């Protein structure tokens, strides 16, 4: 497991994995802003 | 330019024409009918109405014309087993050279009214062009069909004048064309009920007499008229479609299930009587009563009849069967000779063990000798070695009653799994497979074959129905479409 | 003998498609 | 019952895996996956269960009368059991053989016998306990484990037996099978 | 008609709808929760598949009287 | 109608109303599809949802018992009902809802119910077609789902001896199903699912290669390099070249098309044709006339013990899944077999 | 009706029936019908 | 006079589907 | 009547075209607004 | 407003939701 | 429940928000999408 010290910050890291799908996510949102100008 | 799929349709629009093809389509299937007797005629065999009836020699219009009356023939035989002292006009070779005739006659009459066409019957009287008034004819046509459906129901079946229908007892042992009484009570929509036979096509024929003379003297109303396309021929052809797509959905089903117009004694028995033990429940009621009464198993089992026993076998079963498993039921399986006896298994410990009978699902089923509390006693295992319940190890003993082999026990291993082996078939019989060379694979009853035919028929109809009726319903369109 | 008409049938459906591409009726424009 | 309710934001029964049986004498414990079976091999077979999956993983407890005293009447442990021999099914087969590798001529099953002991009890009981490991000429399964455990009491033998193939014992119903062997008690 | 998009953007139909759409999944929490699926729709409790008796699946064996077969097959 | 049109009547009102054209076209065939397809689909997702097989099938098949989307289903009822109807007045249930969602009269319900719906629906092509006065060709083609949808879930379990061999509604219970048929019919070698099955990827192929040579025979009615913007509804001409796609197919495979009319009715009667062969093949299972086995090869391995094929080795795949599937997928037969008399390999 | 944009609903919306896949996923891999 | 029980426990090892079986089963 | 299954079938009868009127009420009700 | 389209989306949308809540509850079921 | 769990939907809910509240902000601020 991680390091003793960064132990209570599991969490952040559990949760950072799904990020990069959320990248098209938002890019879908962001043409969506702009009425898929 | 007519496409080959339309060629047929140059008659549409001419009466007498129409007249001749439908004439024509009439003479081949009357041919047709006494041509399939005759051929029938020729390759039965007579001698053993049991254990050889007609529906295992694949027999398919001697169990129709067996039905509604005809039992005798020129050549000495009756269906019964009896002797035709007197077989008269009506026997089989009678009703086919009969209906051959008809299709000659009907031949001739086709070309007829082929060659002369422009009748002036066909004529509208004011317009002068070429009409059919349908509502009036369907009104005659409707009128006369049922002035016969009523004297066919009361005369004929009946026995008033006619000779009667086939009837026959519930297990399918005796039977024979007889009188129905009409049933007038609820019981004539019991469907395995004689009775209703004849009660329905009188009361149904006396309503289609008064329906015609409804649909011969009103006419439609204008919004009826223009709704359903009377006053185009195709209209009819696809409520007609309809009918009788209907109508071979409801035989298919009637015959399949089996009811008063389909005997087994004609037709051969259900899948429904071998999956509920019809007759298999009725010989052990039968062997327990004659053991009530004292007498030993061999007596008891002695008492059975063999067409009993045969029907309890699952070479008749009309569902174990292939498509490609053509011909007679006995060109798969051998021709009936005897009844071997009641097979009775028990082990070393005298514990009585019942073989578990094959369903009708299974092409292939082990053998497995069940206690009467259902408790695997005994089995022919796949694997030998290390095997549990096998036959040598339990012990298990055949004995034979009645039959063939009475009061025969084996108790050799390979006899005994030989006749497990047989035993979850039903009820063993010897059979000659070396006279038509059968193979050894089921197949199927008349039934099962009227069945399939008529179901497959009823499904082209359907599409039938939809495809004319949809002609019919977009007629000005269907010469095209002026885009929106 | 069932070999040599199933072989007659293939060569038949084959000699067909060789003769439906090479023979075809032309595809007349207008 | 009816108005019961659901088990919403609920904890669960029991996750051990082996569910208590009480039997005429003998209490035991089955694994949960395993399904109360209605077939009796042997006319003295008092209790069977049968897994869900494989049915060649199950177990029997047979409980028949003994003339014996005690089980040590029987003699030593490996010759009770020799004494049953057909627990472990019968060669039906009788044709000369040997093509067949690892067996002996004309054989097409051979019993190898990993282990016997002798156990306690709460109250001093003697139980004997076999490891049977059964191979076939088809190799069925890779073989089949079987743990048998023997008490006499009140002139009765009882005789738990459990069936396991080798394909299933490798990945994890050794753990069920000995729980089954170990929980067998006998009064 | 109006249009989906006016609709669905409109203030209104969300002020509507924010106190009906939780209402109607809270009802549905609340049917499951409360064991009223179980006893409406006759589905057997994780503790009520198998009765002191009826060890094994049951079987219904029966045309008629296949009400009584039934209910004395269910859990009690 | 034609002469005059006499007075307005009560019928030219339901009909005027009926047939305006709304956001959801409802029609006079809509009397029967919408309360019918609405039950048979609601009826589907509560016992997917609720409603269980424990009784039935001794199966879990719904959410509530754990069952996901792939394993719930409305299952079929017991086999000892035969083919009732299952009416919730029968006398089977005799009114208890409960006890008659227990007893499977679900499954004939959403069977009734769709098959009410599904003639709805052809009637409402009809009805349409005729509203816009186009020749009703999709009500013809639909014909086909309609007569898959008889063969299968009325006329093969009615030939059977009861409701319970009809594929209950779910899709895990749809495999099943499926391999059954393997197992017992042997419905691979029916030539009737061979058509069927040719019809149905004939007609994925026609639909991807008409489908791509449009995309890709387009004429250019456009600067901007999506060629989907260069496209007007009411325009006249072609939106692509049917003279080019014709040379190209000619060179690459020999025949092409040379007639739109054509084509398009190609595309249309491949499916049908296909899925109507496939329905008689099922009437015919319906009645166990299965096209199962070749006898002469039948016969000449039973003579000699060294001929093998792959129809041999696909009769012995059957025969596994009959015994080793029997046990638990009838019930009703009881079906106690010891492990010594199941057929099984070697060391498997 | 320009309050509330069409975008915003739809991103909403699709984040909702989003956790609630990610709902059922879960439950999938707990409680009943996780196998344990 | 026929025993009726052991006319349903002969069927039923043959055949459990027979309908001798299913007839006023819950009353068994 | 005599057998309850009878009873419950057209008691069924009488819904059926309970409901089947209802249909027929609605769409007229509607259709003349 | 009670259209043909709005009792059209409200068959399909109240059961609907109401069966969310029910499965959602579901999710969090100990056996 | 768990503190863990609780710290995994804080982190969720957050890094979820991320990208719309700056989508949004831009959107209200006026900036070039
Ligand atoms: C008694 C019922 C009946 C009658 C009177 C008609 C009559 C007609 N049909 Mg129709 N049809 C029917 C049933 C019927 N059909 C059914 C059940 C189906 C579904 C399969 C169809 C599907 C159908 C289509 C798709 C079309 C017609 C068409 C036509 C018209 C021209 C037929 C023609 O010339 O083809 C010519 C026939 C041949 C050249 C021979 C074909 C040989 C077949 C494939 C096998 C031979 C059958 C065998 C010898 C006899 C056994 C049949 C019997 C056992 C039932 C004509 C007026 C055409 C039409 O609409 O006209 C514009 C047309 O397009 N029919
Ligand atoms: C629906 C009508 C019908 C029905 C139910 C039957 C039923 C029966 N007939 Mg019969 N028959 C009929 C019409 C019918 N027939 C007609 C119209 C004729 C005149 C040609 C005959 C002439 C006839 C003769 C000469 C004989 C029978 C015999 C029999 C019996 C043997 C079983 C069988 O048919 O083998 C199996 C049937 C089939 C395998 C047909 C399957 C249908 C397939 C699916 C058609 C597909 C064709 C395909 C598209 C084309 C490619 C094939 C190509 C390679 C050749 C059986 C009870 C035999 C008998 O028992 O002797 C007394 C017998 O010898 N029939
Ligand atoms: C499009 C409308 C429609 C149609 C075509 C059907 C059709 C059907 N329903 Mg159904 N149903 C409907 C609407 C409809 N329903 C509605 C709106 C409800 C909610 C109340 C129901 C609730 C319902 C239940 C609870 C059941 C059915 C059932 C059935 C099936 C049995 C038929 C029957 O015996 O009923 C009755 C027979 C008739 C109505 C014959 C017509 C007689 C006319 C109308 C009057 C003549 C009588 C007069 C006094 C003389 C059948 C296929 C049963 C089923 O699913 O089987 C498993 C079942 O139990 N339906
Ligand atoms: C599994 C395959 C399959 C499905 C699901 C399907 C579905 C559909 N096809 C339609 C149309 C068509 N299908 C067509 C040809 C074909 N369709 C095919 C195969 C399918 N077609 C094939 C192979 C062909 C080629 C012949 C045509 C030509 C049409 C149309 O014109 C029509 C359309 O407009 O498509 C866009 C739609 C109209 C149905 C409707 O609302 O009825 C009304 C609703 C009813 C009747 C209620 C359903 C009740 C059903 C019958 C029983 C209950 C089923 C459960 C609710 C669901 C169970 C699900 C489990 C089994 C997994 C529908 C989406
Ligand atoms: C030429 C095309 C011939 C096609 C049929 C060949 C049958 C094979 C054969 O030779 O056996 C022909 C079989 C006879 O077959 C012979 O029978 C003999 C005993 O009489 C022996 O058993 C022989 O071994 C056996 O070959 O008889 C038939 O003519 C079959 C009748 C055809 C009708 C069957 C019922 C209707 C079925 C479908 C109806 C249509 C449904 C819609 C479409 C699907
Ligand atoms: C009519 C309107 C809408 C109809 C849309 C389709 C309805 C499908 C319902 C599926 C469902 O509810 O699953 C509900 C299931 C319920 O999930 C299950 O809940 C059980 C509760 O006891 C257990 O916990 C199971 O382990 C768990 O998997 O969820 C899933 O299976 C996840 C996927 C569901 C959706 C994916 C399939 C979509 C298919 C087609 C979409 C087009
Ligand atoms: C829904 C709620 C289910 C109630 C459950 C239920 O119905 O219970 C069935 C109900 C119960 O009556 P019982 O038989 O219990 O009453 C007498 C008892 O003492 C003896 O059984 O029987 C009926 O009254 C006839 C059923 C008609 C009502 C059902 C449908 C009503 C209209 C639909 C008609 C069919 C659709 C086609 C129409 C064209
Ligand atoms: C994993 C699946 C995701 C990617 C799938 C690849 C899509 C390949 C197209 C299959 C159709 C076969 C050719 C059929 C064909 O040629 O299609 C025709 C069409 C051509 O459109 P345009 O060329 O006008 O599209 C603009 C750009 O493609 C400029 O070249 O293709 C597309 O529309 C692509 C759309 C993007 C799809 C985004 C995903
Ligand atoms: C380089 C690779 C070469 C191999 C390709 C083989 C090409 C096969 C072409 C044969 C088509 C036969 C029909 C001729 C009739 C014909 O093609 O006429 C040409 C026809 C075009 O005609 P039109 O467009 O003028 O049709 C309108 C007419 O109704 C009159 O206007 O094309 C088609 O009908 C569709 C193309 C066939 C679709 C593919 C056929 C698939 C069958 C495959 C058979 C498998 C046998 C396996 C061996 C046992
Ligand atoms: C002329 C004349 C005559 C007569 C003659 C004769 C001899 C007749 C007969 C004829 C005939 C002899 C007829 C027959 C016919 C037949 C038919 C008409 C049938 C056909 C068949 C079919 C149509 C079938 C089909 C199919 C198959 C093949 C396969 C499967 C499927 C089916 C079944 C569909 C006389 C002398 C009277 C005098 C006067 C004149
Ligand atoms: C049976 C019956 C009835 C009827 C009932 C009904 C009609 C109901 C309805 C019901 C319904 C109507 C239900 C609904 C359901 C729905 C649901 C349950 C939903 C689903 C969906 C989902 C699950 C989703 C998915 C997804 C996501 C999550 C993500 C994205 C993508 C998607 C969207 C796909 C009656 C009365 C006659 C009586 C008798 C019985
Ligand atoms: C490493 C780390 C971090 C992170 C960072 C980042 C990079 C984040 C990201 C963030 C983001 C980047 C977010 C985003 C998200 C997205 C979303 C949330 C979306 C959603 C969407 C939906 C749900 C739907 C949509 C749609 C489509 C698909 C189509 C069209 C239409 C619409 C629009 C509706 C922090 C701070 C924690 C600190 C610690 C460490």
């Amino acid at each position: 497991k991680l390091p003793e010290a960064y132990a209570p910050f599991s969490p952040i890291v559990d949760v950072l994995p799904i990020i990069p799908v959320l990248f098209i996510l938002l890019a879908f949102v962001w043409q969506a802003s702009v009425s898929f100008r | 330019g007519l496409p080959w799929y339309r060629v047929h349709t140059v008659v549409i629009n001419d009466p007498g024409r129409l007249i001749s093809v439908h004439l024509m389509h009439t003479a081949l299937v009357a041919g047709w009918a006494g041509a399939m007797t005759l051929f029938e005629i020729a390759v039965f065999d007579p001698s053993d109405p049991v254990l050889n009836p007609m529906w295992r020699q694949g027999m398919f219009v001697l169990p129709f014309l067996t039905r509604l009356g005809v039992t005798q023939s020129w050549g000495g035989w009756t269906i019964s087993g009896e002797t035709s002292s007197n077989p008269g006009i009506w026997s089989y070779e009678g009703a086919a050279a009969s209906h051959i005739v008809l299709s000659g006659l009907l031949f001739l009459a086709s070309v007829w009214h082929w060659v002369y066409w422009d009748l002036e019957l066909f004529r509208d009287p004011r317009t002068g062009k070429t009409a059919l008034d349908l509502p009036k004819i369907f009104g005659i046509h409707l009128f006369l069909a049922g002035l016969l459906c009523f004297g066919f129901g009361a005369f004929h079946v009946t026995g008033v004048f006619g000779p009667g229908i086939w009837v026959s007892d519930p297990y399918g042992l005796t039977g024979s064309v007889q009188p129905v009484a009409p049933s007038w009570g609820a019981e004539g929509f019991d469907p395995y009920n004689p009775g209703g036979v004849p009660a329905h096509h009188i009361a149904a024929g006396i309503l289609g007499v008064l329906a015609g003379l409804f649909h011969l003297c009103v006419r439609p109303s204008i919004r009826l008229y223009f709704g359903l396309s009377m006053g185009s021929i195709e209209s009819v052809l696809s409520s007609s479609i309809a009918a009788v797509f209907w109508a071979a959905f409801v035989v298919a089903g009637t015959m399949w299930y089996g009811s008063a117009a389909t005997p087994i004694e004609l037709f051969g028995p259900t899948r429904y009587q071998w999956d509920q033990g019809f007759f298999q429940q009725e010989i052990q009621k039968r062997v327990a009563q004659s053991t009530s009464e004292g007498l030993s198993v061999s007596e008891a089992w002695a008492k059975i009849p063999e067409k009993l026993a045969f029907y309890d076998y699952i070479g008749n079963n009309p569902a174990k069967g292939g498509l490609f498993r053509t011909g007679a039921m006995n060109s798969g399986d051998g021709i009936a000779v005897g009844w071997l006896g009641h097979a009775s298994f028990k082990d070393q410990e005298g514990r009585e063990l019942f073989v578990r009978r094959m369903p009708t699902f299974f092409e292939t089923f082990p053998v497995v000798l069940i206690d009467k509390d259902g408790v695997v006693r005994a089995d022919v295992p796949f694997r030998k070695a290390e095997s549990k319940y096998s036959i040598e190890q339990v012990g298990v003993s055949v004995t034979f009653y009645g039959g063939e082999l009475n009061g025969l026990t084996f108790t050799d291993p390979s006899t005994v799994k030989k006749y497990a082996r047989k035993a979850q078939l039903g009820e063993i019989f010897e059979f000659d497979r070396s006279t038509l060379q059968s193979d050894g694979v089921f197949r199927s009853s008349p039934r099962g074959w009227f069945t399939f035919g008529h179901l497959s028929f009823a499904l082209l109809f359907f599409f039938g129905h939809i495809w004319h009726g949809s002609r019919t319903i977009f007629r000005d369109v269907f010469a095209g479409i002026d885009e929106d | 003998m069932e070999a040599l008409v199933y072989t007659f049938l293939l060569i038949g459906t084959l000699g067909i498609i060789f003769f439906s591409i090479f023979f075809r009726e032309p595809p007349r424009i207008a | 019952a009816y108005g019961e309710g659901a088990n919403v934001f609920g904890r669960v029964t029991n996750k051990s895996g082996f569910v208590p049986y009480a039997g005429d004498s003998f209490a035991l414990l089955l694994p949960s996956k395993w399904n109360p079976s209605d077939q009796k091999e042997v006319e003295s077979i008092v209790l069977r269960y049968e897994d869900n999956f494989d049915a060649v993983n199950n177990l029997y407890v047979v409980e028949d009368k003994s003339d014996k005293s005690s089980i040590e009447a029987y003699g030593t442990p490996e010759e009770f059991i020799s004494q049953f021999g057909y627990l472990l099914g019968k060669q039906a087969w009788a044709g000369q053989t040997v093509s067949e590798g690892g067996f002996d001529a004309n054989r097409v099953s051979n019993a190898a016998l990993l282990g016997v002991a002798t156990e306690k009890d709460k109250k001093g009981k003697t139980y004997y306990k076999f490891e049977i490991l059964t191979r076939t000429a088809d190799g069925n399964e890779g073989g089949r484990h079987q743990l048998v455990k023997a008490t006499v009491s009140n002139g009765k033998l009882y005789l738990l037996k459990v069936q396991a193939g080798d394909k299933r014992w490798f990945k994890g119903t050794d753990k069920e099978c000995l729980g089954v062997l170990d929980s067998f008690t006998v009064v | 008609e109006r249009p989906f998009s006016d609709i669905l953007t409109s203030i209104r139909y969300w002020v509507i709808h924010s106190i009906t759409v939780p209402s109607l999944f809270i009802a549905g929490w609340l049917f499951v929760s409360t064991g009223l699926a179980y006893d409406v729709f006759g589905s057997p409790r994780p503790n009520e598949y198998f009765t002191e008796d009826r060890q094994d699946a049951p079987l219904i064996t029966d045309r008629f009287n296949a009400l009584e077969q039934v209910k004395k097959l269910s859990a009690q | 109608i034609g002469t005059y049109q006499e007075k307005r009547t009560w019928f030219d009102d339901a009909d005027d109303w009926l047939r305006q054209d709304r956001f959801v076209f409802v029609g006079w065939s809509g009397l029967l599809l919408l309360p019918c397809a609405y039950f048979a689909v609601g009826g589907w997702l509560t016992g997917c949802t609720f409603v269980t097989s424990w009784y039935t099938h001794g199966l879990a098949s719904s959410y509530i018992e754990g069952c996901n989307f792939l394993t719930a289903a409305v299952s079929t009822p017991a086999n000892s009902l035969g083919h009732s109807l299952l009416f919730v007045w029968g006398p089977e249930a005799q009114g208890d809802l409960t006890r008659w969602f227990q007893l499977g009269g679900l499954w004939a319900f959403v069977a009734l119910h769709g098959a009410f719906g599904l003639i709805g629906f052809m009637l409402r092509q009809f009805e349409i077609a005729r509203s816009v006065n186009l020749r009703p060709y999709n009500a013809i083609a639909f014909s086909a789902p309609i007569a898959v949808f008889v063969s299968v879930f009325l006329i093969y379990p009615l030939g059977q001896s009861g409701w319970f061999f009809a594929p209950s509604f779910g899709v895990a219970s749809i495999f099943r199903f499926i391999l059954f048929f393997q197992g017992f019919h042997n419905w691979t070698l029916n030539p009737f699912h061979m058509m069927g099955v040719a019809g149905v990827l004939g007609a994925a192929l026609l639909c991807a290669i008409h489908g791509a040579t449009v995309e890709n025979t387009l004429f250019e009615d456009g600067d901007g390099a999506n060629t989907f913007r260069a496209f007007n509804p009411t325009q006249a001409e072609e939106t692509y070249s049917m003279v080019t796609a014709n040379r190209f197919w000619s060179q690459i495979f020999g025949v092409a098309f040379s007639n739109k009319r054509w084509l398009h009715f190609f595309m249309l009667f491949v499916p049908v044709t296909g899925l109507w062969m496939s329905a008689l093949g099922v009437v015919g299972l319906a009645l166990n006339l299965r096209a199962y086995d070749f006898v002469s090869q039948e016969i000449r391995a039973a003579e000699d013990p060294e001929f093998e094929t792959f129809y041999t080795k696909n009769i012995l795949l059957n025969e596994g899944i009959r015994a080793w599937m029997a046990a638990q997928d009838q019930p009703h037969e009881k079906l106690t077999l010891p492990e010594e008399v199941l057929p099984r390999g070697n060391a498997l | 009706t320009g309050r509330i944009p069409l975008w915003l609903v739809g991103t909403v919306v699709g984040l909702l029936a989003i956790g609630l896949l990610a709902i059922f996923f879960y439950g999938s891999y707990v409680g009943l019908g996780s196998s344990l | 006079r026929v025993r009726t029980v052991l006319d349903m426990d002969r069927k039923d090892p043959a055949k459990e589907e027979t309908v001798k079986e299913l007839r006023k089963d819950i009353n068994n | 009547s005599v057998t309850p299954s009878l009873k419950n079938f057209l008691l069924s009868l009488v819904a059926g075209a309970v409901v089947l009127a209802a249909i027929a009420g609605a769409v007229t009700a509607v259709s003349n607004f | 407003i009670f259209t043909v389209r709005w009792l059209a989306i409200h068959a399909i949308a109240v059961p609907t939701i109401f069966f969310l809540g029910a499965i959602t509850a579901m999710q969090f079921i100990q056996r | 429940m768990s503190l863990t769990l609780i710290l995994q939907l804080v982190a969720l809910f957050a890094v979820v928000a991320a990208g719309p509240l700056v989508v949004v902000l831009l959107s209200v601020r006026g900036g070039n999408l």
